[PDB]
């Protein structure tokens, strides 16, 4: 939630040749995670790819993020 | 914090809903003093680290506060 | 929850409708000058 | 009933010419607090 | 002047307001404390500026023993 949140870290860890999510716990809004998915899209290299995180617990979370 | 966290899982949030606000009222002066001391959300109705509450602050007191 | 909205205020104790200090007098006053001070003798307050 | 009375009230700043700049300023600071706490308690009970 | 008692009814709805980031304090002990206390617990560690005395030790930090 806190640390994968970043698109900074989801960046360079991407960048770095590595997997990781990209945490829905930190965003309420489909449009805030679309900035942040923007800014992951931006810093990483053509071809890279990431994931997403979203917690079923969380069923607002959901009806949003999928 | 989090070890006061966890004394008020023990102490306070296991209680039932009819035991709660009379427990609360008793160890006020307890919990408001551990609030400021050790946790990441302060007691609100503070001024010079003296304790208060909404209702003993002034309209100034409450907006240098925020 | 006044109907869903979140209220704090002042409501016409009558049909529980939000009503603003500014707006008391237009409102009320009329009505607290009628039944206030020197006027005829109202039955209900009597014993009819 | 043959009931006749008079009352003199005399303005309270005649009272602190009879008592010392240090009692005075003592007292205004204690009820100046207690004016406070009263309007507190007045306008809770009040609106409750 | 003390806070008029309406405005403190005031001051407690606009920090139960959900198009606000949860406020950071408690503002009264009542029935909502577990809540007012452990809403919004996850973000300070990421930005110790805007915690009291800068302070990790206020925060909670998730890790495994």
């Amino acid at each position: 939630t806190p640390c994968t949140v970043s698109p900074d870290f989801v960046a360079a860890t991407t960048n770095a040749g590595y997997t990781i999510e990209l945490a829905g716990g930190g965003y309420f809004s489909a449009a805030g995670m679309t900035a942040a998915i923007d800014s992951v899209v931006s810093q990483i290299e053509k071809g890279s790819t990431f994931g997403i995180n979203l917690i079923y617990v969380n069923p607002f979370m959901l009806q949003w993020g999928i | 914090g989090v070890m006061l966290w966890k004394e008020f899982d023990e102490t306070i949030f296991n209680l039932p809903k009819n035991k709660l606000v009379p427990t609360l009222e008793a160890k006020r002066d307890y919990i408001i003093s551990r609030l400021n001391a050790d946790f990441q959300k302060p007691w609100f109705a503070t001024v010079n680290g003296q304790a208060r509450d909404l209702a003993t602050m002034t309209y100034e007191e409450v907006a240098k506060r925020l | 929850n006044l109907k869903g909205r979140p209220y704090t205020g002042w409501v016409d104790s009558k049909t529980k409708e939000p009503v603003d200090d500014k707006d008391v007098k237009a409102k009320y006053e009329t009505s607290i000058l009628e039944h206030s001070g020197i006027r005829l003798i109202e039955p209900e307050l009597f014993n009819g | 009933g043959q009931k006749g009375g008079q009352a003199i009230v005399v303005h309270p700043d005649y009272l602190y010419g009879a008592i010392t700049e240090d009692r005075y300023n003592e007292y205004v600071a204690k009820v100046s607090a207690r004016e406070k706490s009263a309007y507190k308690f007045f306008h809770n009970g009040m609106i409750y | 002047q003390f806070l008029n008692a309406q405005d403190i009814d005031h001051f407690l709805s606009m920090c139960q307001n959900p198009m606000q980031k949860p406020v950071p304090f408690v503002p009264v002990l009542d029935r909502r404390f577990e809540i007012f206390f452990k809403k919004d617990s996850l973000w300070q560690s990421e930005h110790l500026e805007a915690v009291v005395d800068q302070d990790v030790q206020r925060t909670c930090i998730l890790h495994g023993p």
